């Protein structure tokens, strides 16, 4: 699984 | 119950993170007693940021991004949709 920032 | 949230970019951007699967589709998972294909979810919310102020909470599951269904979506599809708008984001989320 992957995490991204916004 | 799903709800729609509108978030306006601030200086700290939108102030939330999204975590989920790389691939498309996959095994169904029950969210609040309802079956869905895999859903990306909100993994962090910046306190005092735009998403926090708009009512987004950690653990929220993302059903739609800017009116586009992202049930079973790849992480990339959801990232690209969140960045589609220049300063506004509309999410359909399911809180847990």
């Amino acid at each position: 699984s992957l995490e991204s920032c916004f | 119950s799903p709800r729609v949230v509108r978030i306006v970019k601030s200086e700290s951007g939108y102030g939330f993170n999204v975590r989920g699967q790389v691939s498309e589709g996959g095994q169904l998972r029950s969210i609040n007693g309802e079956l869905y294909a895999p859903l990306q979810h909100v993994s962090a919310v910046l306190p005092g940021g735009a998403a926090d102020r708009a009512g987004v909470r950690k653990g929220d599951r993302i059903l739609e991004v800017n009116g586009v269904n992202v049930e079973g979506a790849t992480h990339k599809q959801v990232v690209d949709l969140i960045r589609a708008g220049e300063k506004e984001l509309i999410l359909t989320v399911l809180s847990v």
